[PDB]
């Protein structure tokens, strides 16, 4: 139940299938061109924490559930 | 009927709504219930967003209906 909330500019997307064979990075790609996330000048904030590089975890680690929720922030005024 | 209301802090909150239920009506409980105001709630449901002068039936939104409920978060 992907909900993804583009909070930055108002945009909120629908919710997106995910599994745990699914790689993480296979996921940001679609965040990245879809949501218009990116590695470089936008944050991830998982749930209530920030994607961080220590954090190389794949889905099945960081702890998918039934609700995975992914928020888009950052920037400029935030990071 | 009864919905379905799934927070980002990830909480499964059962609500009791009508058809003729307006949106606003639903944020007034769950303000009443998770004390947020009903300004910082921002309903979504099936990737359509809702707008407090609506009812239920104006989204099609019928019993059992998963809502995502986003808050407008001034900081980060």
């Amino acid at each position: 139940d992907l909900t993804i909330s583009n909070e930055l500019t108002g945009e909120i997307y629908g919710p997106i299938e995910v599994s745990e064979d699914m790689a993480l990075t296979d996921l940001i790609a679609l965040l990245q061109a879809d949501c218009g996330f990116d590695k470089t000048k936008h944050d991830l904030y998982y749930n209530m924490d920030i994607l961080d590089s220590n954090r190389t975890q794949s889905l099945k680690e960081l702890g998918l559930k039934t609700d995975d929720l992914l928020l888009i922030r950052g920037k400029i005024s935030n990071s | 009927m009864q919905i379905f209301v799934k927070t980002l802090t990830g909480k499964c909150i059962t609500l009791e709504v009508e058809p003729s239920d307006t949106i606003e009506n639903v944020k007034a409980k769950i303000q009443d219930k998770e004390g947020i105001p009903p300004d910082q709630q921002r309903l979504i449901f099936a990737g359509k967003q809702l707008e407090d002068g609506r009812t239920l039936s104006d989204y099609n939104i019928q019993k059992e209906s998963t809502l995502h409920l986003v808050l407008r978060l001034r900081g980060g």
